[PDB]
RNA sequence: GGUGAAAUUCUUGGAUUUAUUGAAGACUAACUACUGCGAAAGCAUUUGCCAAGGACGUUUUCAUUAAUCAAGAACGAAAGUUAGGGGAUCGAAGAUGAUCAGAUACCGUCGUAGUCUUAACCAUAAACUAUGCCGACUAGGGAUCGGGUGGUGUUUUUUUAAUGACCCACUCGGCACCUUACGAGAAAUCAAAGUCUUUGGGUUCUGGGGGGAGUAUGGUCGCAAGGCUGAAACUUAAAGGAAUU
């Protein structure tokens, strides 16, 4: 499931929450995979996808809202997009 | 000694007695 | 009272090339007068024939096909696939108590824009040397078997258009590889196919439908 | 402190207008005064303006719907049947 | 060189139906039925009435040289009785004796998946 | 009072109730566990089959039966002469 | 004066440099900034204007045109729509389910917006005060308050007059009755509790 | 069209039926069993998602954290109530046609509320296994659900590697059965309803003749319908349970 891997990443690997941390992370080049919610504004996720494919970064689509994304990652607030710099003890980069 | 119909008649008597009580109070 | 027979004519129908037999009966049709034009009223019609009649053998007795007419040409109207069904008098035979019934359904497309509703039926067999009484299913093998049978039939229909789907449905090789590829789940006897329902159609598509009678 | 035990929202009407009238408008006022979330942000900020108006102060999106509920069961069933028909034609 | 048809025998209760028609089903012939040859309100399903109905159907079948006809016997269906009427056997035997070719029998009574709750209520009919 | 178990219901679940078929004594059966009397009566009764075999345009084939799973005999089949009233030798079978 | 909202959609002129501001009946489930697809070759989505001749049976459509070119006749009140039963390829017509439960057959070239008009179930909350009714009817016409004809004067109404109060004659009025006598029930086939 | 027999009703404007469909609602038939889950009510299509639960195996952990329940909270069949959606079949009321001395009952046809769902009430049943929960022992056998163990077990192929289907022997947890009664019971019967005069394992609740009466009143919850607690006056020598002719 997505939630267990997300929790394993949030416990071991580094992470940036929000928009601008994510954009600086990817733009510098450390980001390996980004997570975009379903209720994200089209233009927003479209640009994210453009940045990822120009920077050669994998893209995964999450069906749900920002609040459930926050609950899954382990933070009670809401998050529109997240990126993983290194998996750590996880293997989400290999599979999926 | 039909329990159901005598029981229903008992509730009708309850209705009438409640109406009589509500007439004064 | 007028005589309907003198006001009506006879018509002959030929089965598609999917079945080697051609003639599938004789349909009574009113004369196509200019006021009514009964010729175009024949487009929306179906004809139900037995597979045993359409094959000349006796192992197709419990199989039959309804055959929708597509084009009419000088008392020689030709027909096309509409949908087959297992006869209910026979369909109540192989189903018995003290055994498990298996039913799977799909909405898989084909190569000619047709959409079909394919179902299938599988049982559990009282194996040889058995001493038990019912040989019931574990209830989770059905969960494990439903996915594979749907997968194997969907991959078979995909990549093959309607013509060879029928040309291989009549021999009933579909249940041939079901048992051997699933010998590790249940004995799986009586894997005869079930109804196929065709929901949405493309346009008339003149010419290509002639090839089934060309 | 919960000054009113059962009257709730409709305490301004006082003693008159009866009981059924006040209780019905009360049930309607709970749902029509409730805070909703825009389907595009997720924050509880949607508020009712005019009749059939579901405005917001943060998402800045107005979604037309019921005069007192942003999405009724009729909306759910009509969306379901319309998407069924759309799938059937587009299949 | 024989011409076929569909007789679609409808064996119901208190009435019997025979309808010889082409395989297409959009054109039918000989609407004669069990009640055609009797006026009793209680002998419609009797074997004699069914035999007379089939004899009339067979006689009218060969108007312009119709040889054979398929049959498909059905009951009332729905959720009422789910069994063929007594006159069904007499109906299908009369025309067969009359020289009419019979074959490809098929039990076309409709059966539901426990739907459309039938007439009677919880306690049903009582006599 | 007789009828310890009454019917075969020892577990729970209550099942459901199906309509009774052509009895004129239809009612809510005590669960699906009643007298069944499944019938495999043929579409054609005995005799008169020689006429059908000869009149068949094609040879052999045919001869199926009616496959009717019945649940119509419940607490009123004594009128219909199906279930026989018995005595303390009822220990046979269930 | 309308419980249902108004959808203001701006179109693009395909003939000259201009953008047309259209006033549409606001359906439910449609939000500002979403693209309205007005035409025949569009897809079955809420807010689309697909004609009933290019849609299958059973679809829910609001703001149904009676005839082509009328530009809005049927299904204009909040919480109402139209259901399609069937269509005939010959002499193109569409069978519709009228919001009154009536039967009407119209041409297949009639446009309608897919969905249900917003503001459904508007008449669920009573008006309580006379002020709510007064404000409701101030925006429509001078039809409030309405006086009973039984507390009237003999000259003022046929139903009035008398020391006591009573209707006097039968309240049902024939369809062929002249103007002036049509006071009460008009062509009432049946009356009483339904 | 129907009933034992009839009748209402629909039928040249085509009744009923058939063939092509389309739309609406409800259910999950056959598979359905002295076969299975849930505390109870209750659960009988496909697939995905979420969490929870019993049993099994453990040479892993805590350490007696444990059993029953006044007052006290949650679920809770059908029916009923509030406001929407839906409203196809059936259908409390009702409208009709019978039979009947009488029939607003049984019988045929329509038919509102209701039968389905949503948010909130209703807290009731032959809600029965009429048998409370926890723990221990006691004559046997067979079948069955889930798990596990051993036997080159018989099968499945690419005989054979495996899996899974079953065979044999056994185990735990069960729902439960068949023959007998050491024992109990007034008997019907019970592997407990046994281990109660040879009377005592722990715990909660209920009843002291039948009516009055689950009634009066007083409290309490409920929109209402209703639910919980709950008498007295007066009357009778019989009410009631198992089997026999």
């Amino acid at each position: 499931s997505i939630n267990q891997k997300l929790a394993l990443v949030i416990k071991s690997g580094k992470y940036t929450l929000g928009y601008k941390s994510t954009v600086k992370s990817l733009r510098q080049g450390k980001s390996k995979l980004i997570i975009i919610a379903a209720n994200t504004p089209v233009l927003r996720k479209s640009e994210l996808e453009y940045y990822a494919m120009l920077s050669k970064t994998k893209v995964y689509y999450f069906q749900g809202g920002n609040n459930e994304l926050g609950t899954a990652v382990g933070k009670l607030f809401r998050v529109g997009v997240v990126s993983i710099l290194e998996a750590g003890d996880s293997d989400i980069l290999t599979t999926l | 000694m039909r329990a159901k119909w005598r029981k229903k008649r008992t509730r009708r008597l309850k209705r009438k007695r409640r109406k009589v009580r509500a007439r004064s109070k | 009272v007028v005589d309907p027979f003198t006001r009506k004519e006879w018509f002959d129908i030929k089965a598609p090339s999917t079945f080697e037999n051609r003639n599938v009966g004789k349909t009574l049709v009113n004369k196509s007068t200019g006021l009514k034009s009964a010729s175009d009223a024949l487009k929306g019609r179906v004809v139900e024939v037995c597979l045993a009649d359409l094959q000349g053998s006796e192992d197709h007795s419990f199989r039959k096909i309804k055959l929708r007419v597509d084009e009419v040409q000088g008392k020689n109207l030709l027909t096309n696939f509409h949908g087959m069904d297992f006869t209910t008098d026979k369909l109540r035979s192989m189903v018995r108590k003290w055994q498990t019934l298996i039913e799977a359904n799909v909405t898989v497309k084909t190569s000619d824009d047709y959409v079909l509703r394919i179902f299938a039926i599988a049982f559990t067999r009282k194996q040889a040397n058995q001493v038990k009484r019912h040989s019931y299913a574990q209830s989770s093998h059905i969960r494990a078997i439903r996915k594979v049978i749907s997968e194997i039939l969907t991959k078979e229909v995909q990549g093959s258009t309607l013509a060879q789907l029928t040309s291989k449905l009549i021999p009933e090789v579909i249940n041939k590889e079901i048992e051997n590829a699933t010998k590790d789940i249940f004995p799986l006897q009586n894997i005869h196919v079930r109804k196929v329902k065709l929901l949405k159609q493309p346009k008339f598509d003149v010419g290509a439908l002639m090839a089934l009678h060309g | 402190a919960k000054r009113t035990k059962k009257v709730g929202i409709t305490g301004k009407y006082g003693v008159r207008y009866g009981s059924s009238l006040r209780r019905q408008v009360k049930k309607l006022e709970i749902q029509q005064h409730a805070r909703y979330d825009c389907s595009f942000c997720g924050k509880k900020t949607v508020k009712r303006g005019a009749a059939g108006i579901w405005t917001c102060s943060c998402c800045k999106k107005t979604v037309a719907g019921g005069a007192y509920t942003v999405s009724t069961a009729a909306a759910a069933t009509v969306r379901s049947t319309i998407r069924r028909l759309r799938e059937m034609v587009e299949a | 060189s024989q011409v076929f048809g569909v007789a679609r025998i409808y064996a119901s209760f208190n009435d019997t139906f025979v309808h010889v028609t082409d395989l297409s089903g959009k054109e039918t012939i000989a609407r004669v039925t069990g009640g055609m040859k009797v006026k009793a309100d209680r002998d419609e399903s009797s074997p004699y009435a069914a035999m007379l109905a089939a004899q009339d159907v067979a006689a009218k079948c060969k108007e312009v040289g119709i040889t054979a006809v398929h049959v498909k016997i059905r009951a009332t269906g729905g959720t009422r009785t789910k069994t063929p009427g007594p006159g069904g056997q007499a109906a299908l035997r009369a025309l067969a004796r009359s020289g009419l070719r019979i074959g490809r029998i098929e039990d076309v009574t409709p059966v539901p998946s426990d739907s459309t709750r039938k007439k009677g209520g919880r306690r049903g009919r009582r006599l | 009072p007789k009828k310890r178990a009454s019917n075969g219901r020892n577990k729970k679940g209550r099942g459901h109730v199906k309509p009774v078929r052509c009895v004129n004594c239809s009612k809510s059966i005590p669960k699906d566990k009643a007298i069944k009397r499944m019938a495999i009566r043929n579409i054609v009764e005995a005799a008169a089959v020689r006429d059908l075999s000869e009149a068949s345009v094609y040879p052999e084939y045919a001869l199926p039966k009616t496959y009717n799973k019945l649940h119509y005999c419940v607490s009123c089949a004594i009128h219909a002469r199906i279930v026989r009233v018995r005595s303390r030798e009822d220990r046979k079978n269930r | 004066g309308r419980g249902a909202p108004l959808a203001k959609v701006v179109f693009r002129d395909p003939y000259k440099y201009r953008l047309r501001e259209e006033i549409f009946i606001a359906n439910e489930g449609v939000h500002t900034g979403q693209f309205i697809y007005a035409g025949k070759k569009a897809s079955l989505n809420v807010g689309n204007v697909l004609p009933l001749g290019s849609v299958p049976e059973g679809t829910i459509v609001s703001n149904v045109e009676e005839k082509p070119g009328d530009r809005g006749a049927l299904a204009r009140a909040s919480g109402n729509y139209v259901i399609i039963i069937g269509h005939n390829p010959d002499e193109n017509k569409t069978r519709v389910r009228l919001p009154s439960g009536a039967k009407k057959v119209i041409s297949s070239d009639a446009r309608g917006v897919i969905g249900v008009i917003a503001g459904g179930g508007r008449v669920d909350k009573p008006l309580l005060k006379a002020g709510r009714a007064f404000h409701k009817y101030r925006l429509k016409r001078n039809s409030w308050p309405k006086t009973r004809g039984v507390a009237m004067n003999p000259v003022d109404h046929p139903h009035g007059g008398g020391n006591h109060q009573h209707i006097g004659k039968a309240s049902t009025i024939s369809r062929g009755a002249v103007s002036g006598q049509k006071a009460g029930l008009i062509a009432a086939r049946r009356t009483g509790l339904l």
